[PDB]
C-alpha cells in the first residue's frame, strides 16, 4: 500500500496470558536511505517526475496518498477486523481487540466546549499568514 | 542382580502376568519399553513397596547406561517419596540424582521443581524463594517442553500460600492458565480453584478490575460451573460500579477474606467509574459536576478530591478538578473492554472518515488537476 | 575513621541556623559511620534522624530523587513513623493535619530513639520554627497538586479543605507566589480565584502542537493497531 517489504525482529515476548514462551515476531518500521555514491545512482536514475517540485504539487500530492491510503489501509483493516470475527476464531479476540477497540473509542472526539475555543484560535492563527 | 528383581517380580494376583513380559525387555538389554512399562507399574497404585526395592536396581539401570533422562527419574521418585513419607531422605537421595545426571537436556530445571515440590514440609520461608527463583530464570531457555512450567506454578503456588502479595496470585495462575493447553482434568477441582483465583485476583489492589481478562475463553467455561454471583460482581467490578447490591452479595457468597479488603473494592470501584462516565458519553464534553460523581459513589463532597486524584495516581485519567463550581474535568481516559455491535460502529465511524477524505480531498485535486498536466 | 566522626561535629553548624538543605547530602554523610558499625541505638537512631528531615527542607527537584535514593532500603521501612512519611509524599491526595499531629506527636513519646525529637523538639525556638515549616510544607504539598489541577477553585472550599482561616489562606498564597512556584489569581471579594494554567503563545505551541502531538497517534493509529492485531493472531 505504501513503502515496500516489513521488518520483524526476534524477540520473546511471551504472553499476559502466561503461555509457555513463544516467539511472535515484533514489526520493525523500516524507511528507506542512502548515503553518498548510492544517492549518485538512483537520483540519476529516477527520470521521471518533476523534482520536486517544493511547495506546489508535492504537499498536495500527499495529501491525496497519505490520505487515500489511510483510507482504503484502516478501511480492509476494519474489513479484516470483522472477518476474522465472522471467520477464522479462535481466538480470535482474544487478546487485544477489546483493548486495541477501545484506543479507538478514546477520542471521538468533538466539541463542546474547548474545541469551539480551538476553531476561532486556529481562525485566528491564519489571520497573521494570510 | 538378576535375583534381586527376581525376588519382586511378584506384586500380586496378575502383576508377573505381564512381568514375565518385563524381564524379558531386559534380556533383550532394551531400557525404554522397559522404562513406559516399568513407569506404569509405578505410575500404578501400589503399597508400595515394589518401587522402593526396585528403585535401585533402576539406579542400577542409569549408571551403566548413562543416558536414560531425569524425567522419568523425577516422576518415579515423586511416586516414591509418598510411601516414604520422610522429605529430608528423599531431598539427599533427589539433589544425588540432580548431581549424577548430566544431559543436553536441562535437568536443572526439573530437580528444582521436584524439590520444590518436596519443600512443603520444610515448611517454606527459608530457601523456598532462591530456588523458586532459580526455576524460571533457567526454564527462559529453551522453554520448548511446556511440561515443567506448570510444576514451576506448583512451587509457585505454594510460595503464593503465604499471602503472599494477592496481586501475585492472579499473574503466576496466568501462567498457569496459559501453561497448560488441554485441561483434561474434572471441573470440579477447577471451579473451586477458578473460585480462589477470582477472589486473589479481585481482591487484590494493584489490579482495580481487569474485566477483559475476567472474560477469557478458557476460564469462562469454568465461570459456567460456578455460581453466577461471583460472574454477576466480577461485571460489577467490569463496570458497575455501584451496584451496591452485587458488591454485598459477594460477601453474602464469599464470608472470609473480604472483610479485609472490602474497604479496598469500594475504593477501587470509586475510581472505576472515572472512566466509564466520560468514556459511557459520545462526549467530550470531558468536564463533568461535582454531583456527578457525589452522587454516584455516594461519598461525601470532602472525599471526592481524594477519590478523583487517587485515580489521577493510579493512571487511568490524567484530567484536573475544577474546585469554582466543584466540577472535575477528565482528560483522556484508561481503555477497559468496550463486542461485534462495536466493530460495526467501528465501520461507521470509519467509512465515514473515509468518504469525508475521499471526497474533500478529490475536491481539492479536481480543481487544480487542469493546471498540473 | 575521626575523619568520618568530625562530620558530627560539623552538622551541628550547619543545622544551626539557617540551612536546612546543607543537611541532605551531609546527614547522608554521618549516615556512612554506622554502616561500619557495629552499633544499635546509634544505628537506628540514624536511619530515622535521616529520614525524618525531609519535612526540614524547601521543595526542590533535588529533594525528590534524594528521598528515593534512601527509599527500598530494607532497614528503613521498620518505623511506622516511616509508612506515614512515605504515605503522605507517595500520591498525595490528602490527609487531615490533625492525624499528622497524631503521628508526629507521638515521636516525643516514642523511642527508643530520641535524636530525632532532639533535633526537632529538642530547642524550643528551633522547634516552634519546624511546627510553622510543617505547616508551609504539608500546605505548599497541597497547593502543587491544586494548581495543577487549577483552572479554578473557591475561596471557603480552600479555607474548610486546607483546614485554616481565609486570611493564612491569602498568607500562605502570598509567600507561595512571591517565590514564583505557582502563578496564582486570587481575588477573595468575589470568591472565586484560580490557580496556573499556561500562559503560552499560546495559539500555536498550545492549541496546534498538542492536538497534533495527537494526531501522531491517530496517524499512528493504525500502524501499531494492525501490528498488536497480527501479534495475537499468530499465537494461537
Amino acid at each position: 500500500l505504501g513503502l515496500p517489504t516489513e521488518a520483524y525482529i526476534s524477540v520473546e515476548e511471551v504472553h499476559d496470558d502466561g503461555t509457555p514462551t513463544s516467539k511472535t515476531f515484533e514489526h520493525v518500521t523500516s524507511e528507506i536511505g542512502a548515503e553518498e555514491a548510492e544517492e549518485v545512482g538512483v537520483e540519476h536514475l529516477l527520470r521521471d517526475i518533476k523534482d520536486t517540485t517544493v511547495g506546489t504539487l508535492s504537499q498536495r500530492i500527499t495529501n491525496q496518498v497519505h490520505g487515500l491510503k489511510g483510507l482504503n489501509s484502516k478501511l480492509l483493516d476494519i474489513r479484516s477486523y470483522l472477518e476474522k470475527v465472522a471467520t477464522g476464531k479462535l481466538p480470535i479476540n482474544h487478546q487485544i481487540i477489546y483493548q486495541l477497540q477501545d484506543v479507538f473509542n478514546l477520542l471521538p472526539d468533538v466539541s463542546l466546549q474547548e474545541f469551539v475555543k480551538a476553531f476561532y484560535l486556529k481562525t485566528n492563527d491564519q489571520m497573521v499568514v494570510v | 542382580v538378576p535375583g534381586f528383581l527376581q525376588q519382586s517380580q511378584n506384586s500380586g494376583p496378575g502383576q508377573p502376568a505381564v512381568w514375565h513380559r518385563l524381564e524379558e525387555l531386559y534380556t533383550k538389554k532394551l531400557w525404554h519399553q522397559l522404562t513406559l512399562q516399568v513407569l506404569d507399574f509405578v505410575q500404578d497404585p501400589c503399597f508400595a513397596q515394589g518401587d522402593g526395592l526396585i528403585k535401585l536396581y533402576e539406579n542400577f539401570i542409569s549408571e551403566f547406561e548413562h543416558r536414560v533422562n531425569p524425567l522419568s527419574l523425577v516422576e518415579i521418585i515423586l511416586h516414591v517419596v509418598r510411601q516414604m513419607t520422610d522429605p529430608n531422605v528423599a531431598l539427599t537421595f533427589l539433589e544425588k540424582t540432580r548431581e549424577k545426571v548430566k544431559s543436553s537436556d536441562e535437568a536443572v530445571i526439573l530437580c528444582k521443581t521436584a524439590i520444590g515440590a518436596l519443600k512443603l514440609n520444610i515448611g517454606d520461608l527459608q530457601v523456598t524463594k532462591e530456588t523458586i527463583e532459580d526455576v524460571e530464570e533457567m526454564l527462559n531457555n529453551l522453554p520448548g517442553v511446556t511440561s515443567v512450567h506448570s510444576r514451576f506454578y506448583d512451587l509457585s503456588s505454594k510460595y503464593y500460600q503465604t499471602i503472599g502479595n494477592h496481586a501475585s496470585y492472579y499473574k503466576d495462575a496466568l501462567r498457569f492458565l496459559g501453561c497448560v493447553d488441554i485441561k483434561d482434568l474434572p471441573v470440579s477441582e477447577q471451579q473451586e480453584r477458578a473460585f480462589t483465583l477470582g477472589l486473589a485476583g479481585l481482591l487484590g489492589e494493584g489490579v482495580f478490575n481487569f474485566g477483559e481478562l475476567l472474560m477469557h475463553p478458557v476460564l469462562e467455561s469454568l465461570r459456567n460451573t460456578d455460581r453466577q454471583w461471583l460472574i454477576d460482581t466480577l461485571y460489577a467490578f467490569n463496570s458497575g460500579n455501584v451496584e451496591r447490591f452485587q458488591t454485598l452479595k459477594t460477601a453474602w457468597g464469599q464470608q472470609p477474606d473480604l472483610a479485609a479488603n472490602e474497604a479496598q473494592l469500594l475504593r477501587k470501584i470509586q475510581l472505576l467509574c472515572l472512566m466509564e462516565m466520560t468514556f459511557t458519553r459520545p462526549a467530550n464534553h470531558r468536564q463533568l459536576t461535582f454531583e456527578e460523581i457525589a452522587k454516584s459513589a455516594k461519598i461525601t463532597v470532602n472525599e471526592v478530591e481524594l477519590l478523583v486524584m487517587k485515580a489521577l495516581s493510579v493512571g487511568l485519567v490524567k484530567g484536573s478538578i475544577d474546585e469554582v463550581d466543584k466540577r472535575v474535568h477528565m482528560t483522556w481516559v484508561q481503555p477497559r473492554v468496550l463486542d461485534l455491535q462495536q466493530i460495526k460502529g467501528m465501520k461507521d465511524r470509519l467509512e465515514f472518515w473515509c468518504t469525508d477524505v475521499k471526497s474533500m480531498e478529490m475536491l481539492v485535486e479536481h480543481q487544480a488537476h487542469d493546471i498540473l498536466t | 575513621k575521626l575523619k568520618l566522626k568530625y562530620y558530627n561535629l560539623m552538622i551541628q553548624l550547619d543545622q544551626h541556623e539557617g540551612s536546612y538543605l546543607s543537611i541532605c547530602k551531609h546527614y547522608r554523610a554521618i549516615y556512612d559511620t554506622p554502616c561500619i558499625q557495629a552499633e544499635s541505638e546509634k544505628w537506628q537512631q540514624a536511619l530515622k534522624s535521616v529520614v525524618l528531615y525531609v519535612i526540614l527542607a524547601p521543595f526542590d527537584n533535588e529533594q525528590s530523587d534524594l528521598v528515593h535514593r534512601i527509599s527500598g532500603d530494607k532497614k528503613l521501612e521498620e518505623i511506622p513513623k516511616y509508612k506515614d512519611l512515605l504515605k503522605l509524599f507517595t500520591t498525595m491526595e490528602l490527609m487531615r493535619w490533625s492525624t499528622l499531629v497524631e503521628d508526629y506527636g507521638m515521636e516525643l513519646r516514642k523511642g527508643s530513639l530520641e535524636s530525632p525529637a532532639t533535633d526537632v523538639f529538642g530547642s524550643t525556638e528551633e522547634g516552634e520554627k519546624r511546627w510553622k515549616d510543617l505547616k508551609n510544607r504539608v500546605v505548599e504539598h497541597n497547593i502543587r497538586i491544586m494548581a495543577k489541577y487549577y483552572t479554578r477553585i473557591t475561596m471557603k472550599r480552600m479555607a474548610q479543605l486546607l483546614d485554616l482561616s481565609v486570611d493564612e489562606s491569602e498568607a500562605f498564597l502570598s509567600n507561595l507566589v512571591v517565590n514564583k512556584t505557582i502563578f496564582a489569581k486570587v481575588d477573595r471579594l468575589a470568591g472565586i480565584i484560580n490557580f496556573q494554567r499556561p500562559k503560552d503563545p499560546n495559539n500555536l505551541l498550545n492549541d496546534w502542537s498538542q492536538k497534533l502531538n495527537s494526531l501522531m497517534s491517530l496517524v499512528n493509529k493504525t500502524t501499531h493497531l494492525i501490528a498488536k492485531e497480527e501479534m495475537i493472531h499468530n499465537l494461537q
